[PDB]
């Protein structure tokens, strides 16, 4: 998971 | 917006559709290349191809679960294309590149037309 | 093999899959969550979901229009995660986050469930 | 395109  | 993002989330769902495909789960339309019969489902087909999307987007059209393509299609370069839309990995070669970028143009799939520009400038 | 593979590929179909959806096109379910109803696509379910894959794989359940979830469901917390199908873009926040680990787990979407167990673990 |  990431920040977009 | 705040959200977060999975980055693998795309590639999964691809994979999971191509595995619903092998297994002939909830296809919906049958691709005719002459003598060759395709099983796909219309949503990746018109997600992948401009040509796709705009015949299941026709009124009439939508509704069919036979799609014959023009007689000059090659069924081996429609295969690689078919390979390509639920996988992301195209299948070029010396002796299907032309097949691939006809079927490409046909069926409306910019950036493989484009790859096959590249790959035909880079032999001349 | 010796294939090519287009980086965005997954992630354009994935983007033309939710364009589709915006639009209604080619929509074949109902996903009904109390009050509320929810149009989608079997196939992008079933590729997200070990629920809706179960559902879809049954030989009865797979000719549904329209499927009517556990009432215990949160359609907030089913909106979001169906966004997340659509986009790989989960919109998690501390008002939501127990109605959506919740519906994660009964739509058996493992890696959404991974991310909220750790984010709860993280404010405890 | 790359080379997967
Ligand atoms: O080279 C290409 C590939 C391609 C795919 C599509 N597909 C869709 N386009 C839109 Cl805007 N919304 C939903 C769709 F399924 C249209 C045109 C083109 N041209
Ligand atoms: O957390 C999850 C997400 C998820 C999706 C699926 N989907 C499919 N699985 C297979 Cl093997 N082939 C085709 C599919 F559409 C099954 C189980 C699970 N569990
Ligand atoms: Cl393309
Ligand atoms: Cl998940």
């Amino acid at each position: 998971w990431v920040i977009p | 917006d705040s959200c977060i993002q999975f980055t693998r989330h795309a590639s999964d769902v691809l994979l999971n559709l191509n595995r619903l495909r092998s297994r002939d789960i909830l296809t919906d339309v049958v691709i005719v290349v002459s003598r060759e019969q395709f099983r796909a489902h219309k949503t990746v087909l018109m997600a992948c191809s401009g040509l796709f999307y705009s015949i299941f987007t026709d009124q009439l059209k939508c509704n069919l679960s036979v799609i014959n393509l023009d007689p000059e299609i090659n069924p081996e370069g429609f295969c690689i294309l078919l390979d390509f839309m639920y996988t992301s990995r195209l299948n070029l070669r010396e002796g299907n590149i032309m097949a691939v970028m006809a079927t490409a143009m046909y069926l409306q799939m910019e950036h493989v037309v484009d790859t096959c520009r590249k790959f035909i400038k880079a032999s001349e």
